[PDB]
């Protein structure tokens, strides 16, 4: 039915390919953390590239949340595009929270321009997410790969282009509240 | 190079990495390896550290081949009840002083301490090509011979084995000494003939039983062998030989010379190499340094009598050495020096004229970026992302940061940072994740080779 | 000349173009080709540009054979899961200063940088003809020898390969000594 | 098993090695090892193990179409003494 406690995961692509439009990604992660301000809205930040890292754990304390936003602000997008690794550090947090016993919303920011095995593993690691009672959101940047993103998130719907009339913020925040009471 | 594949839609279910081979000369251990009682007997197990026998050693490129590949397993798709077939391209190469005109050696490929994966011995007389000195068999300008690929029984390898292979990424190659017959002269009509009546297997042991063996590595870092006409006291005949001196030896054996009165080698001074002898040769020389009152052999050098069966290992004192006596990795000092030279700095890749002798002891380079404050942001942060250093045929090592950054050049948000590109010697480099899954460059011992500012590049 | 056909009503499903062969002497590159570290060693990889070894090179007539033909593919009818058999007429030819009286060389036909398509080595002593200087083996006034066509294992070539062949329309011929 | 020929005399052998037979007990022969002749060109010098101590020891029926058969009663004896015998020709 409906719920109140949501856990948002912010997997961020800090690869060189998206070193230009990093701010947009930060803004989307700032304009989103600015919205959901419910004590039950535990946020978590993650940034991948040559390897992902847990910038902000899963918690609802703006004391550390703002701290994270301050760090994501001072980031230099560079390195390969190992998105799967990021999506992983996301599920690792979920499965440690309760697995299905947790309503999570993984939001991955990337160009969707994966290469080699990354696609295979990303798509797979992504399904590993939806296999834990969670929803995947591919908020791509630049002329991202709509195709890939589709195979990464739930459906072509959870694919919102950061660029637009809040199409992302709106379509997303309103798609998340469409599950709240 | 080798090529591992799942024993028979399969095209990417196969890994193909390159390899680096190099003659070896395995010595003894430190002093604790439990050796059977038959070790302190006569001839029994007393290998005297090193003896007669060719044994090369290969290493499998630990770098990447695809994208986010991980554990050859998932890459290929091998499960407990599966078999993996090995295949590779190898070339026989003579390092001695004489050539072989027909039957090549029967080399056996081993994995670990005794697990033989196969025994390669291409047909006899099948080839008429010549295995001349310092000249790879299948002429470098031809097609390298390929293992079980041109056969009815390939190379079997079970999951447990295929597992080990990954754990070390290295195989061993032992080769016998049965060489084809020998090519001799013929005063009559001055012709070069191959006498079916004389095969090395007959006239070869003698050489090893009436000479001095010296392993030097100056021409490169590859152990070169040579035997000099030493003398034996117990043998009347073998006394008819000209008395030999370690000095004179290093002059004809390899080519050491006396430019201004200093016995050097194409530049390096005889004092830049370490002298290592075997249990026997040790004494035979110690007793000389005794009746000659001296502590430095480099001095009484030209006064050391080389007796048959004597073994000596002259290796460059610069770099460090392993168990097989191979160019492992020198000290940070020498390392840095070789890179002091710069030719072109770019947001794409550095172009240097790094020293060959050095570059050979380097596994790879770690590209990172230090913030004006003190941050350690690294580009290729995975142990398998060290594969960057290229090499133009002009003799200049070309580095590239792009090979590990979405094929796009550097990202300088603030042209005041510090592009820190380190170097990792073989001895230090890692090849597999930690007890956990640390695919990072965290636990490494790299060396600072570069460090220019954002505005000091472009 | 060579003759490519779909590995076994088929009469026009086969392409037959002529070829131009000529001894070669491949030298070194410009100065950037990434060569393994074993290049600046003694004897190792130091081919000194060019050395001892016979290596000819053929090129396939890129012109037309039929009407509006296009892409050998549609011409023959080769699809991903198909095999194409190669065949050709070749002649040994001595260029040196001395003649060979019996066993001819074991030349291997290559495609690309290492893809060997076969290794031709007609029987030894089988011939008593003489391979005199500046004189093609199968006397120009005779019938040119033909690859796997006079054998139990022809010349296998998959779609991907048959594709490359078209992309360059050239094969390589290396010969021993 | 992994075995190695080893010369103890005063002269060397240059080719054909001996035809040694493995026995169990007083007459129960378990096999007769006699690696191919001329197959090897290595030298069996004095006080020097055949497969050079710095190499790979030869292994019985493991590199063959008929291994080494041993029934329960035999396998039993083996345990009862934990010792085999090796006789070699000349
Ligand atoms: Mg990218």
């Amino acid at each position: 039915s409906c719920r109140r406690a949501f856990d948002l995961y912010f997997v961020l692509d800090k690869s060189g390919s998206v070193a230009n439009n990093w701010i947009e990604i930060y803004n989307f992660v700032q304009q989103l953390a600015e919205r959901f301000v419910s004590p039950e809205m535990r946020l978590s930040f993650i940034v991948f590239s040559s390897q992902a890292t847990i910038i902000l754990p899963l918690t609802g304390d703006r004391g550390k949340i703002s701290k994270g936003l301050e760090d994501l602000k001072r980031v230099s997008p560079v390195g390969e595009t190992y998105i799967h690794e990021g999506l992983k550090l996301a599920n690792e947090q979920i499965q440690k929270a309760g697995g299905l016993k947790t309503s999570s919303i993984i939001i991955a920011l990337t160009d969707g321009k994966l290469d080699g095995l990354v696609p295979s593993y990303a798509e797979k690691e992504a399904k590993i997410s939806r296999s834990l009672g969670a929803s995947v959101y591919c908020v791509g940047v630049l002329d991202f790969e709509q195709a890939q993103l589709e195979r990464i998130a739930d459906s072509k719907e959870q694919v919102f282009p950061v660029k637009g009339g809040f199409q992302a913020l709106k379509g997303i925040i309103n798609s998340i509240l469409a599950q709240s009471c | 190079n080798i090529i591992l594949s799942k024993n028979e839609d399969s095209q990417t279910r196969t890994i193909s990495k390159n390899t680096s081979t190099s003659r070896t000369h395995t010595s003894e251990v430190h002093g604790n390896a439990e050796v059977h009682a038959s070790f302190f007997d006569i001839g029994g197990s007393v290998s005297a550290g090193f003896s007669n026998s060719n044994s090369s050693t290969v290493a499998i490129d630990h770098s990447l081949s695809l994208a986010g590949e991980r554990t050859w397993a998932e890459t290929m798709g091998l499960n407990t009840a599966d078999t993996a077939r090995l295949n590779a391209n190898i070339r026989y190469v003579n390092t001695g002083t004489a050539p072989i005109y027909n039957v090549l050696p029967t080399t056996s490929l081993v994995l670990g301490k005794n697990q033989t994966l196969a025994t390669i011995k291409a047909k006899e007389n099948q080839l008429s090509q010549i295995l001349a000195p310092n000249n790879y068999y299948p002429s470098k300008n031809l097609a390298p011979i390929a293992l079980n690929a041109q056969s009815s029984t390939p190379i079997t390898m079970n999951y447990n084995q295929f597992l080990e292979l990954e754990k070390t990424k290295q195989l061993r190659l032992d080769t016998d000494q049965v060489y084809g017959n020998i090519a001799t002269y013929n005063f009559e009509n001055g012709r070069v003939r191959v006498d079916t009546g004389s095969n090395w297997s007959e006239v070869l042991p003698q050489i090893q039983e009436t000479t001095a063996r010296i392993i030097f590595n100056g021409k490169d870092l590859n152990l070169v062998e040579r035997r000099i006409a030493a003398v034996n006291p117990s043998d009347p005949l073998e006394t008819t030989k000209p008395d030999m001196t370690l000095k004179e030896a290093l002059k004809i054996a390899f080519g050491f010379n006396e430019p201004n009165g200093n016995l050097q080698y194409q530049g390096k001074d005889i004092t830049e190499f370490d002298f290592n002898f075997d249990q026997q040769t040790s004494q035979n020389i110690k007793n000389q340094l005794a009746e000659l009152n001296a502590t430095n052999i480099y001095t009484v050098l030209d006064k050391i009598k080389l007796n048959a069966k004597m073994n000596i290992l002259i290796r460059d004192k610069r770099f460090h050495y392993d168990r097989n006596n191979i160019a492992v990795g020198a000290d940070e000092s020498v390392v840095k020096e070789a890179h002091r030279e710069v030719i072109n700095s770019s947001t794409e890749g550095l172009l240097l004229n790094i020293d060959k002798d050095i570059r050979k002891i380097l596994s790879g380079y770690i590209v990172e970026i230090e913030d004006t404050e003190g941050l350690k942001e690294v580009i290729n942060d995975r142990y398998d992302m060290l594969n960057i250093s290229s090499l133009r045929q002009d003799g200049k090592t070309f580095i590239d940061f792009k090979k590990y950054n979405d094929k796009l050049p550097l990202y300088i948000s603030n042209p005041n940072y510090k592009v820190n590109v380190y170097a990792v010697t073989k001895e230090n480099t890692i090849i597999n994740p930690s007890e956990n899954g640390d695919t990072s460059t965290n636990g490494i011992k790299k060396i600072l080779i570069f460090s220019k500012k954002g505005y000091e590049i472009g």
